[PDB]
């Protein structure tokens, strides 16, 4: 037929269409809903940078005073993705808002499809032409962090890391292949010079997408180092390999130069002159390898008298010297050697991040190959066989590209071991080496013959071997696509309760029009951010867990205290004010210390921070992880007697009982700010009032069609019914049920000792509080009382109501309470009763103006009897 | 889906 020299493009097109179905069509209904949902968190910060860059085109900010309030943080996100989305938005006339997000959602998907090309190139320039076709197909179905970070809506720079790293290695090894065996006058032609120039541009674009992309230079230097010290071992045109590297690194340094001075110091992620020195310094190291080979060529190592081994040895001594004599700038070493800390994380606080946890390990510290299936499918094991075979073949053929690919493979495996995120780097590794595996078997099992016997050839073809070549193609491709089809059917991002709450914040908190204007200003790059930023108008901060910082800035257009850059977390052990030391504050006086230092005016708390994410906040605040279970106790159990019990230790739980897989928090938890805010609805606090709460968790919103959420008994039976139903399958109860179970445990363990109850009802997913000076209600009191209590009923915008209590002790025959709610406020969460203030046997009722709450007015209210 | 967020929820 016509597929002659042309099937290889027929598979690439089919591979691209499979990639489109997984990346664009599968998560389509998850990205395009009630709004355009960019996935995760970081795609929302790129969206922030892009609509600012579009407004100030062609200029770009390198420091953001919005996030990390009130200090601002330097922007490490690369100019590649920022300028790509910015130009893409202008071409489609989408400069902000939902229309801009719809354009940005396709960029990660297109990068995932386009990755077929650099994977083909790298595989062809190392192995053969058939294997490059398998690798292109396999990279179209590999799941895990590669597929999820290249899906529709996940406009992050991780796909462009993988795209440009593989592009750099392919173009570099293509340049070495086009240059080897030729003299310099031939390699100096424009046709030959184009190959290392292209390789240098791909390296520059790699760094321009990721400040830590300079790591490609020591990897390429590792190619030359091992090719030199093994001159009799490996067979490589070392002189032309050195010259390709010189041109490649010089061009890359020129590409990086115009972006090199946007950080006031050396940095490995921020766009600083450190990366410029790594690229420029790599060019002179490659130029030093030029002399060592030019000296070995003439025979300089035998005239001095060291032997053929001398040339390897002088490389080793200079590898030690040329680094040792680079003490001319010790900050360079400190940042260069800093890479070894990247794959290690004894921080513990950092461990609580979902993307950083080490591969091959459970949250119990035991080896596992379970993520290898969930992230690569069969390609991992098919990839190891291709790696081991490549090592076997390298020891026989001694091809240099096969050696460099192995070095790349082993370096990416160490990074994969460190953090599970770097699976987006190892994805192209298993796809390339499984292609090497499947290509070996397809030739030895006569499938390459039967394919050409199918049209226009004659071969001795064993259908028994062909049937098995088809059967292991099954095993490599089918279970891999199964996981990719499932994982691509949903996309992450904020839920409606988070989005609705944040849009409400943007339109119902003061200065929304000033924040909107300041959101698009081209901020100057400061020399330091250790002092609070000098804002052009009176700003305020919004404190929450660091997960939601980008959502706060991009959706609410408000300045968050903490962000997904793990900035603004703070801790308690050092009294560093931040998110953790605020939400784990054990009394309101300490939380006011943290809030005042950070100029906090608003608090956003969700049910996640209340339940399953509270453990991380105690880990950050305390630093030590075993020092964090102090906030936790035992478990609930459904015993064979048909009753529900509670035990401190697992041994106290009776046999045949059914253990709700939910660790009930300790008494210390219920005294912290997160409990007082979300689980007690702000009761007991004098400087905070609830102003807005979102809808319920979806499960309980569904439950309310047949459950009376004003009936504590009906809620309790429903929560206990669900918890057992899901404990039967070893699954935790839903979040809305975890909150109800948390409230039930407080009433059965720590309530009777105090007298302040909590309604067993559920509540809204996201809750917003405003920081208040507070109306000071002070007055005289009778002769023999030591305590004064305040009572008021609050009703939220979801028609849910709760009690606000506060108790103070009498001193000098006088009480003083500070009240955060008012009775003429504009907020959708209002009190429906006056304040009932009790002083022993004397009761009085008071209503408070909003002006007295804002300005902290003192009100005299005596509760005294003669007696 | 593990991304730049707190885990186990
Ligand atoms: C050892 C390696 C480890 C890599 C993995 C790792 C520990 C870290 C990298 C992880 C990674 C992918 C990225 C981290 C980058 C950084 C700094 C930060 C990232 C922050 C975060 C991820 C991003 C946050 O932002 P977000 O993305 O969330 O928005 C590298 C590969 C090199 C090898 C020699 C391994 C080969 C394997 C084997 C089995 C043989 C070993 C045998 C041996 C006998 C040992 C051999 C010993 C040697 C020293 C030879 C090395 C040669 C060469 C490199 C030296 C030349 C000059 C160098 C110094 C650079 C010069 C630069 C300047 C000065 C010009
Ligand atoms: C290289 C850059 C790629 C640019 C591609 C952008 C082109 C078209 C985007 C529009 C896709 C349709 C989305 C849609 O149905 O919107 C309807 C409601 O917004 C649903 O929320
Ligand atoms: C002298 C060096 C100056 C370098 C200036 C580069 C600055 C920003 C790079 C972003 C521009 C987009 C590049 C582009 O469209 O090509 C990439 C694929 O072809 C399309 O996905
Ligand atoms: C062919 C060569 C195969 C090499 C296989 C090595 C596998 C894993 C190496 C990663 C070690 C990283 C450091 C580590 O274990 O933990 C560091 C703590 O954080 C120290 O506190
Ligand atoms: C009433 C007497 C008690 C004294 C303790 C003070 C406690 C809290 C005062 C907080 C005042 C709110 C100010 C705020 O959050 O924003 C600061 C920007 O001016 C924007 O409002
Ligand atoms: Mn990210």
């Amino acid at each position: 037929s016509w597929f002659k020299k042309y099937w290889h493009l027929s598979v690439l097109v089919i591979a691209a269409l499979i990639s489109v179905k997984l990346r664009i069509l599968n998560p389509w209904n998850s990205v395009f809903t009630w709004t355009v949902r960019l996935g995760g968190n970081d795609p929302w910060y790129y969206y922030r940078l892009i609509e600012n860059t579009i407004h100030n085109f062609p200029h770009r900010i390198w420091f953001d005073p919005f996030t990390y309030y009130p200090y601002g943080s330097y922007t490490h996100f690369g100019p590649f993705l920022v300028y790509l989305g910015s130009i893409a938005g202008i071409i489609f006339s989408a400069t902000s808002g939902e229309s801009l997000r719809a354009v940005l959602a396709f960029i990660p998907a297109i990068g995932g499809v386009l990755a077929i090309l650099p994977v083909y190139l790298l595989t062809r320039e190392v192995f053969d032409k058939r294997a490059a076709v398998i690798a292109a197909f396999l990279i179209a179905i590999v799941p895990g962090q590669f597929l999820q970070r290249s899906i529709l809506g996940f406009n992050d720079h991780h796909i462009w890391e993988a795209f440009w790293q593989v592009s750099a290695l392919g173009t570099f090894l293509l340049a070495y292949n086009r240059w080897k065996g030729h003299d310099l006058s031939h390699n100096l032609t424009a046709r030959q010079m184009a190959y290392p120039v292209i390789a240098g541009i791909t390296i520059g674009l790699y760094v321009l997408s990721w400040g830590a992309g300079f790591i490609i230079a020591p990897i390429i230097l590792a190619f030359m180092f091992f090719a030199f010290v093994l001159a009799g071992f490996v067979n490589a045109d070392r002189k032309n390999l050195s010259l390709v590297a010189v041109v490649t690194f010089a061009v890359s340094a020129l590409i990086y130069l115009p972006f090199a001075f946007n950080y006031p110091g050396f940095s490995t992620i921020f766009y600083s002159p450190f990366q410029l020195l790594v690229l420029l310094g790599s060019a002179v190291i490659a130029a030093a390898f030029y002399q060592i080979e030019k000296w070995n060529d003439v025979g300089f190592f035998e005239r001095v008298g060291l032997g053929r081994k001398g040339m390897p040895l002088a490389v080793i001594v200079l590898t030690a010297l040329i680094m040792g004599l680079f003490f001319v700038i010790s900050p360079d070493f400190a940042r260069n050697l800093l890479s070894v800390v990247r794959v290690v994380q004894p921080k513990g606080g950092a461990l609580t991040i979902a993307e950083v946890y080490p591969f091959f390990f459970t949250h119990n510290g035991e080896f596992t190959l379970t993520n290898a299936v969930l992230h690569f499918g069969a390609l991992f094991f098919f990839g190891m066989a291709g790696i081991l075979y490549s090592a076997y073949r390298f020891l026989k053929r001694r091809s240099f590209p096969e050696m460099a690919l192995l070095i790349w493979a082993i370096a990416m495996f160490i990074a994969l071991w460190g953090q599970n995120r770097f699976a987006y780097y190892f994805a192209a590794v298993s796809a390339v080496y499984s292609a090497l595996a499947l290509s070996v078997v397809f030739d030895k099992l006569h499938l390459y013959r039967a394919l050409e016997n199918a049209i226009g050839a004659r071969n001795k073809l064993s259908y028994f071997r062909v049937a098995f070549a088809l059967l292991i193609a099954l095993a490599a491709i089918y279970p891999t696509y199964i996981l990719a089809d499932a994982q691509s059917s949903y996309a992450g991002g904020p839920n409606k309760q988070w989005y609705d709450a944040l849009t409400w914040m943007r339109e119902n908190t003061p200065d929304g029009e000033k924040y909107d204007e300041y959101y698009l200003q081209l901020y100057p790059t400061p020399q330091s951010n250790k002092e609070p930023f000098s804002y052009p108008f009176e700003t305020y901060g919004v404190i929450s867990w660091w997960d939601y910082g980008h959502w706060i800035e991009a959706v609410a257009h408000r300045m968050p205290i903490a962000n997904p850059f793990q900035a603004g977390i703070g801790n308690k052990y050092n009294n560093v004010p931040g998110a953790s030391s605020f939400f784990t504050a054990e009394n309101e006086s300490y939380a006011e210390f943290v809030a005042e230092k950070l100029n906090v005016k608003y608090v956003v708390s969700d049910i996640e921070m209340e339940t399953c994410k509270y453990y991380a906040m105690a880990v950050w605040a305390e630093g030590d992880l075993p020092l964090a279970e102090k906030y936790y106790g035992g478990y609930f159990y459904y015993s064979p007697t048909g009753t529900f019990g509670y035990a401190n230790s697992q041994w106290d739980i009776p046999l045949n009982s059914i253990i709700i897989p939910l660790r009930i928090p300790s008494e210390l938890y219920y005294s912290t700010m997160e409990a007082k805010l979300h689980l007690f609805d702000g009761s007991g606090l004098s400087h905070y009032r609830m102003i807005y709460e979102s809808d319920y968790p979806a499960e309980w919103k569904s439950y309310s069609s047949q459950v009376n959420l004003n009936n504590e008994s009906q809620v309790l039976q429903t929560a206990l019914y669900e918890a057992v139903m899901r404990a039967r399958y070893g699954v935790s109860p839903t979040m809305g049920t975890q909150e109800v179970l948390y409230k039930y445990a407080y009433t059965q363990l720590y309530e009777k000792k105090m007298g302040i109850p909590v309604k067993i009802a559920p509540s809204g997913y996201v809750k917003i509080f405003e920081r208040v000076k507070g109306a000071v209600v002070t007055g005289k009191v009778s002769a023999n009382v030591t305590e004064v209590s305040v009572n008021a009923t609050i009703k939220t915008n979801q028609n849910r109501t709760f009690e606000y209590w506060q108790t103070v002790e009498v001193k000098n025959g006088t009480y003083t309470v500070v009240l955060p709610y008012s009775h003429n406020s504009d907020y959708p969460v209002k009190p429906i009763t006056p304040y009932h203030i009790k002083a022993g046997n004397v009761v009085k009722e008071i209503t408070i103006y909003e002006s007295q709450v804002q300005n902290g007015e003192i009100i005299q209210l005596d509760l005294e009897l003669a007696l | 889906a593990p991304y730049a967020v707190t885990a186990s929820c």
